[PDB]
């Protein structure tokens, strides 16, 4: 197992700066990944998930755009402590990278979005996570689908990194951690899922961009 | 097209965690 310092500086940082996408497989190991899976399944079973929403809701149903159901987790809720461990581990990696990811100064993040595509061909249309400057600079996703066969069950995250001659197809594999720049460099989509698909996302904020975004929100722009 | 109509919602105030 690589320490956070080496994984951040010798792998995540150069991969993010060269490609804008970075995959770390077998991030937490099978035992912890299974416990996270159980916590997510209990959120699902107890009706905590609600339809995923969009930054700007207009005339169309949210379900025309994203077919997932989600809840937000801080990591200290009863029954969510292993999700909290995951979040702490993501945070430790970012802290060890901080200052070397582009020109960003990362001060904070969202709560964790625990999301489920409930099979049935649901997915997420082509989108950019942060197209207009809301502060988000890095998207971090942890996948927890044991026994996923994407050739049958679909659910690939396809990213279209700007300037590259190939797309990036990310299978939502158990215990996989993914980072990518949240801005318009990385439009992406979740292809239809034909089995229940779970993932946990946090977004990290750039300090200056997030402060500007909060100013715009608080002044009504 | 307003790309914010496709972007995943986050809370804009009250809910940011500080690292
Ligand atoms: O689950 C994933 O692979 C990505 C989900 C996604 O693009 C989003 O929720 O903004
Ligand atoms: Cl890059
Ligand atoms: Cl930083
Ligand atoms: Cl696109
Ligand atoms: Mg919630
Ligand atoms: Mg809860
Ligand atoms: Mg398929
Ligand atoms: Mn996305």
């Amino acid at each position: 197992p690589l320490p956070a310092l080496k994984l951040a500086l010798e792998y995540i940082v150069p991969c993010m700066n060269k490609h804008g996408i970075c995959v770390v497989d077998d991030f937490l190991g099978k035992e912890t990944g299974q416990q996270i899976g159980d916590e997510v399944r209990a959120l699902h079973d107890t009706g905590k998930f609600t339809d995923g929403q969009l930054v700007s809701q207009k005339s169309d149903s949210s379900k025309d755009i994203r077919g997932d159901k989600i809840t937000w987790i801080e990591g200290k809720e009863p029954g969510c402590e292993t999700i909290g461990l995951l979040m702490s581990s993501m945070d430790d990696l970012i802290r060890h990278c901080n200052g070397k990811l582009g020109s960003y100064k990362i001060n904070g993040r969202t709560k964790a979005m625990v999301a489920c595509y409930p099979g049935n061909g649901t997915g997420y249309v082509r989108h950019v996570d942060n197209p207009n400057g809301d502060g988000r600079c890095v998207t971090c996703i942890y996948y927890l689908n044991k026994d996923w066969d994407a050739k049958v069950s679909g659910g690939i995250l396809r990213i279209f990194p700007e300037g590259k001659a190939q797309f990036a197809d990310i299978e939502p594999k158990f215990d996989r951690l993914l980072f990518f720049w949240s801005d318009r460099r990385n439009p992406h989509e979740v292809q239809p899922a034909y089995a229940t698909r779970y993932a946990i996302t946090v977004w990290y904020f750039d300090a200056d961009e997030r402060a500007r975004a909060k100013v715009k929100y608080l002044t009504g722009e | 097209l307003d790309l914010e109509t496709l972007a995943p919602y986050i809370p804009m105030d009250g809910e940011d965690f500080q690292l």
